RNA sequence: UGUAAAUUUAACUGUUAGUCCAAAGAGGAACAGCUCUUUGGACACUAGGAAAAAACCUUGUAGAGAGAGUAAAAAAUUUAAC
RNA sequence: AACUGAACUCCUCACACCCAAUUGGACCAAUCUAUCACCCUAUAGAAGAACUAAUGUUAGUAUAAGUAACAUGAAAACAUUC
RNA sequence: UCUUACUUUUAACCAGUGAAAUUGACCUGCCCGUGAAGAGGCGGGCAUAACACAGCAAGACGAGAAGACCCUAUGGAGCUUU
RNA sequence: CUCGAUGUUGGAUCAGGACAUCCCGAUGGUGCAGCCGCUAUUAAAGGUUCGUUUGUUCAACGAUUAAAGUCCUACGUGAUCUGAGUUCAGACCGGAGUAAUCCAGGUCGGUUUCUAUCUACUUUCAAAUUCCUCCCUGUACGAAAGGACAAGAGAAAUAAGGCCUACUUCACAAAGCGCCUUCCCCCGUAAAUGAUAUCAUCUCAACUUAGUAUUAUACCCACACCCACCCAAGAACAGGGUUUGU
């Protein structure tokens, strides 16, 4: 029985568990896209979001570099952190990354996916896209829409 | 083995099919098989099952008068049995006699 | 429920068989045959 | 515990051949449009993801030559520039990589 | 050939505007059916010894400790009912069985996720699909026209009732906990032998007896709490408080009905019938009806004098 | 087997018989060894037996063909196109005509387990026994428990 | 698969359908002995009286 | 008398660890599917019957038949007034 | 009062053609040799002369089974770092 | 008493690689009866569309070792001895 | 039958069955006043304790209980466990033997394998039993002592099925030591009326009553959106939700 059982099994326990992600959370702060297991990535996603949220508190509250001192291993992207990923968010709520999953692992034929924080500077991922508004079913409902609004001011 | 030992089976089993057919067939008459081969024995009629349960299915009418004749047998005999001796025999049960 | 000791029809506690009417009239058939032997045997 | 009899080849093909043992047909292909390469439905297209790492990587080397060394991570943005072009007023403050070759159509300046 | 999905073409701009559209038509929908009695109502017939009348579809909330006058504290079970309808009837000829039916459906889903027969069905009815549809033994003098709402007030504090849900899923699990089995020491020598099952038959009949108890798949069926007291009534929110706990997890759906146990039968001669109309009823009735034993939040603190 | 075999239901070529008998043997061809100790038997039926016995059979044209062989052999052909071939290897000339002879008499259809031993397509006179021969008729064919003229 | 072609009703009831198709009944095994109260005066007048009761029996 | 075997001569092998049934007995407990002798039968060869069935009953000599007459062959019973 | 019912008996045709150990007899696959034969044989003389079974010997391939079991710390520019 | 929770391993699913004992043939049900005396395979009944995956250990007198106990063999060997 | 092996005591685990019933139900008799008993008929749904010594099955003893039933199931069950005993190889004591060695003796120690091919089975869904307290009542009964039954009320234990408000182990949840629910019948006999047998007679006489359930009802019940995501659903599969698909 696993109900209301929000964390995942991974690595060699709990410790190495939030050892591996702290390892993909410092990759993706310095490279700020990665690909690695999907379910590790899903794993890593929520801390990478609340890192963000910390980064944002500044770097002179204490408790914020106490958080980003633990799980950045490489120090040099703590500054980062502070001074260029923080403030690139300053005007959003949440939602600093983008999850997407690639094919599978050649090797193992895991489940892979690519984890990125918006607003990089590395060529953007292939995003899919909805269909164009132009196309026959939209257009209907396009019309149907415009229907509905001039019955409404009516 | 089986096919050798098979042709006593194939034998009683033909047996048992005519049987089971004329008595389909006798009792379409009201007659019970036992009544209709015995009294056609009486009747010096030699006709085998095999013939019989061919002529319930292909010669009914025959095969209506056969049941017949087998039933006029029947009746005869009672008559004989509960008459005294005085009765002349039956005009269906005279044996033909050889020699 | 209901077992016979041992094997049906040997030893001390058997499997009863009963006389049914058929085979007292076989007997009785035979019987008949060989009381008319020994009539045609006595002269 | 052992077998206590022979499986005969009848019996192992209803196994084997069971409809639960097949491979089943997948319906959620499709053609990449950019590319025209095939690709699933909710996985990206493996022929795009590989012409954007590949751009990704060569963006990668250029900016270690520039740190030119471990934990020198810089503190400001970043922009990747290409043959021809020239940093941006919002370029301003931020470090140029430089690409020596033509911007990707797909790679659009921002 | 390859499958879709309501919102897989769609773009960008039309999907907010279908989901707000399909979502006034839902909310439209169930305020037009608000007034059951101005809709030409079937005859409401006076109760009658052995009548049954129809049950409510509930989500469980959670539970709650209530205090009686006596000073003895009651955990209840808070059942709200959301948006439950009466849906189908079928008559005691065309049911198979020895009474009429009527079918009751609970909580409003997607029309997106049900299939196209389930969704005509609904059409026809004007009413958005129901999670859960139940089918409820009536007699026929206790018949309501498909459409009408039900609410909570249709159970009055003081009677019985009894609600069926599906357990919680445990999966599969072993004899020590689907069967509460003893299991074997943790010590003394024990040999990779602790939460099995032992010996599970005789050695005489060489087989094991259908219906043996063994390992396997606990919960997720349906069972029934018999014999549960309706203490309070909130008229406003449309929850039920029964005594004691009911199967299921919280946030799923529960079948209420009439206490079928023999000492609660023919206790409906008070109760509405064939159910409440607020639309009908002619003085609005409180927020709160309670048990007369029950401790109301606001009254004095108990005193045994 | 039987059950491991083919069958064939009793039958006849053309209705052989019907209005007239046709043999149905229509070819043999012997394969004599001039030398051959297998073939010493049919060197002599081929001496004394195979000239009266084509006098008998003149619908039956008969091809000896001595050349070197191993085994001596009789192929009977048949109207409906059947082709035996039987080894007369060291058999005697007595024995060898009783085989040619049996070829004479056969109508060339396999030799083959027959179903019945017995056709006829002309089974029944009287008419083929149906559920309704002996059944009564009844006024208005009423059936059992219907009401008429309600 | 035989007992697919039997049509077991407990009353005298029998669907229309298969009434349509019925051909024969079949007459019944057991004949139904009458009822004292069933007997004709002409079959009671037939049957002789066996004994004389007395006179002054009460019966 | 009805029958066709018999002894002798020559030359060998295998069998010499036995079962039930009826009958006369012995041992045991007038137990054993028990043990030991005697007379006979059957089995260790066929087929049918006794539910299945070595040992009970019917029956043996060999193939084909889509004939026929038979053999053994089915369990009967129902009760206390004065 | 009969009928059913065997490999018993009759019927048409045919006949050496239903016991362990053992014993007598009639044939015979293939091989070599003598002489024949010459699309595969004949009369003889010979012999390492015939395999549904020895927990047989050797080889092949199944079954159990695609089962038990086995393996590579992480990211990245493959430099490096953690 | 009287068990419970969590972690790791194993586990199950995907991918790669890929053993062993075992195996007369199997189209491999339950009950009672029978029987070389404890039946999936016989008699009488009942049951019964087809085929996977996961568990279980009541039966297949389950697998493994030509019982080491016991007796037998004019079969051995060690030891002791008037 | 089995020695080219059918694993041998007691215990653990899970129990299937018989009734010749230990407790609970219904009755007849009594040297049955009552309270307790004894005996027999009927009843197998349900139940039938924890400990000290002993390897023990038993037995004795302590404390309870409505009662601590008798048996069968390869003296049920070791491919589920245990190994104290028993019954290998070491050793000691008493006894026997010239010795080797031995003994129904005692005593210390002494390896319990198996990856499940087949059969079978893996929610017989849901009516409950019992003790005690109060009351009846110090009543019926009885010289006294003693002392009920039926009805009624309450409170518990066990069993079955669920649940997490609080407590507790714990902490998006799983749990008990916690809480909630739990509903029909039992045929042995006792009596009328009334023939054979003009009284009588409860009747394998016709018949009437105690005296009976089609066990009641309850639960379950509509389905190619379904690539994908989430889940109180789950080994896989399946199932629920997505109007919660940047
Ligand atoms: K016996
Ligand atoms: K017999
Ligand atoms: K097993
Ligand atoms: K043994
Ligand atoms: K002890
Ligand atoms: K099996
Ligand atoms: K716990
Ligand atoms: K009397
Ligand atoms: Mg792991
Ligand atoms: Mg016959
Ligand atoms: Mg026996
Ligand atoms: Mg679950
Ligand atoms: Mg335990
Ligand atoms: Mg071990
Ligand atoms: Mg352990
Ligand atoms: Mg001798
Ligand atoms: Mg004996
Ligand atoms: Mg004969
Ligand atoms: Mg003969
Ligand atoms: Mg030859
Ligand atoms: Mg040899
Ligand atoms: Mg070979
Ligand atoms: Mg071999
Ligand atoms: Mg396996
Ligand atoms: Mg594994
Ligand atoms: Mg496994
Ligand atoms: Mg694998
Ligand atoms: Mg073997
Ligand atoms: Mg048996
Ligand atoms: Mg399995
Ligand atoms: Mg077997
Ligand atoms: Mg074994
Ligand atoms: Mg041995
Ligand atoms: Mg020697
Ligand atoms: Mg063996
Ligand atoms: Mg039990
Ligand atoms: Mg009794
Ligand atoms: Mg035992
Ligand atoms: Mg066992
Ligand atoms: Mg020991
Ligand atoms: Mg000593
Ligand atoms: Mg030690
Ligand atoms: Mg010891
Ligand atoms: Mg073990
Ligand atoms: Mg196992
Ligand atoms: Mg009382
Ligand atoms: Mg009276
Ligand atoms: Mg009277
Ligand atoms: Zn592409």
């Amino acid at each position: 029985i696993s109900h209301g059982r929000v964390f995942r099994r991974m690595g060699l326990g709990p410790e190495s568990r939030i050892h591996l992600l702290r390892n993909l959370l410092t990759g993706l702060v310095r490279h700020e896209r990665i690909e690695a297991p999907w379910a590790r990535v899903d794993e890593m996603r929520g801390y990478a979001e609340k890192l963000i949220d910390y980064g944002k508190l500044g770097d002179t509250n204490e408790r914020a570099m106490r958080m980003a001192d633990f799980w950045l291993t490489e120090k040099d992207l703590i500054p980062k952190l502070f001074q260029v990923l923080a403030p690139r968010y300053k005007d959003q709520t949440g939602g600093y990354t983008r999850m997407l999953q690639i094919p599978n692992r050649s090797l193992d034929r895991a489940k892979m996916a690519v984890i990125e924080y918006k607003g990089n500077c590395l060529p953007p991922l292939p995003l899919p896209r909805r269909d164009s508004h132009l196309t026959l079913l939209n257009q209907l409902l396009q019309g149907l829409r415009q229907d509905l609004r001039q019955s409404q001011e009516a | 083995v089986k096919c050798t030992k098979a042709r006593y089976l194939k034998k009683k089993n033909m047996r048992t099919l005519w049987i089971n057919r004329i008595t389909a067939a006798s009792q379409e008459h009201g007659l019970k098989y036992p009544a209709l081969i015995g009294n056609l024995v009486k009747c010096q009629v030699e006709l085998n099952r095999k013939v019989l349960a061919d002529l319930a299915i292909y010669e009914p009418k025959t095969f209506k008068s056969l049941a017949a004749l087998a039933s006029r047998r029947r009746h005869e005999g009672f008559a004989a049995a509960l008459g005294d001796g005085k009765e002349p025999e039956g005009i269906f049960s005279r044996v033909v006699q050889y020699h | 429920r209901g077992r016979i000791p041992g094997r049906q029809w040997i030893g001390k506690h058997r499997r009863p068989r009963f006389v049914s009417l058929r085979a007292k009239q076989n007997m009785i058939r035979r019987l008949e045959i060989e009381a008319e032997n020994h009539y045609w045997l006595s002269m | 515990a052992a077998p206590k009899n022979r499986r005969t080849i009848e019996v192992n093909r209803c196994r084997r051949r069971n409809p639960q043992k097949l491979i089943k047909v997948k319906n959620n292909i499709d053609v990449c449009p950019e590319c025209g390469h095939l690709k699933q439905k909710h996985v990206l297209c493996a022929y795009c993801y590989e012409k954007v790492c590949k751009e990704t990587a060569e963006i990668r080397r250029q900016i270690g030559k520039q740190e030119g060394g471990p934990f020198k991570a810089p503190t400001i943005e970043t922009v990747v520039l290409y043959t021809g072009e020239t940093p941006s007023e919002q370029d301003q403050g931020k470090r140029i990589i430089e690409r020596d070759r033509k911007r990707p159509s797909w790679f659009t300046q921002n | 050939k390859s499958g879709t999905w309501w919102d897989e073409h769609l773009s960008e701009e039309n999907v907010p505007f279908i989901k707000q559209l399909v979502s006034d038509e839902d909310k439209a929908q169930l305020a037009s059916k608000l007034c059951p009695l101005k809709d030409e109502p079937w005859p409401i017939h006076p109760w009658e010894p052995g009548s049954f009348r129809v049950g409510l579809i509930a989500l469980k909330l959670g539970m709650m400790p209530l205090w009686t006058k006596d000073g003895q504290k009651h955990v209840v079970t808070l059942l709200q009912v959301q948006d439950c309808h009466v849906l189908k009837y079928t008559s005691k000829e065309n049911c198979n069985g020895k009474m009429a039916t009527l079918s009751v459906g609970g909580k409003t889903v997607s029309r997106f996720r049900k299939a196209t027969s389930i969704l005509e069905f609904y059409r026809e009815l004007g009413l958005p699909p129901k999670q859960t549809v139940k089918i409820f033994n009536i007699t026929d003098n206790a018949a309501i026209k498909p459409g009408t709402p039900l609410y909570a007030a249709h159970f009055r504090p003081g009677q019985y009732v009894d609600v069926t849900a599906k357990t919680i899923g445990k999966g599969f699990q072993g004899v020590m906990k689907r069967w509460g089995f003893k299991g074997q020491p943790a010590t003394h020598g024990q040999t990779k032998t602790h939460r099995r099952p032992g010996a599970v038959a005789t050695g005489d009949i060489g087989r094991v007896w259908p219906g043996t108890k063994m390992p396997g798949k606990m919960g997720n069926i349906y069972r029934t709490e018999y014999g549960l007291k309706v203490w309070r009534i909130n008229t406003k929110h449309n929850i039920i408080y029964v005594n004691g706990s009911v199967p299921g997890h919280k946030n799923c759906l529960v079948k209420v009905k009439d206490s079928k146990l023999p000492a609660y039968k023919d206790l409906g001669k008070n109760l509405p019938f064939p159910t409440y109309f607020p639309d009908g009823d002619e003085e609005e009735l409180p927020e709160d009806l309670y048990d007369e034993n029950v401790c109301q939040p606001g009254a004095p603190s108990i005193t045994f004098a | 087997t039987a059950r491991g075999t083919p069958s064939r239901f009793l039958a006849s070529v053309l209705h052989n018989g019907l209005g007239r008998y046709v043999q149905q043997l229509q070819r043999l061809s012997f394969s004599v060894s001039r030398d051959g100790a297998s073939s010493r038997g049919a060197r002599e039926f081929v001496e004394r037996e195979v000239i009266d016995f084509a006098r008998r059979n003149p619908g039956v044209v008969i091809y000896v063909n001595s050349r070197p062989c191993c085994v001596p052999r009789v192929v009977a052909e048949y109207l409906n196109g059947a082709v035996r071939e039987e080894s007369i290897h060291c058999k005697s000339v007595e024995e060898i005509s009783t085989l040619v002879q049996k070829l004479a008499d056969q109508s060339g259809l396999d030799v083959i387990r027959i179903r019945k031993p017995f056709h006829t397509d002309n089974p029944s006179i009287q008419g083929q026994w149906h559920p309704f021969t002996n059944k009564p008729t009844t006024f208005r064919g009423l059936r059992p428990r219907e009401v008429q003229d309600p | 698969t035989m007992m697919e072609r039997l049509h077991l009703f407990p009353d005298e009831y029998i669907p229309e359908d298969i009434l349509k198709n019925l051909v024969e009944e079949l007459p019944q095994p057991r004949k139904i002995p009458k009822r004292l109260d069933e007997y004709t005066q002409e079959e009671i007048d037939a049957f002789p009286r066996l004994w004389t009761p007395p006179e002054d029996y009460r019966l």
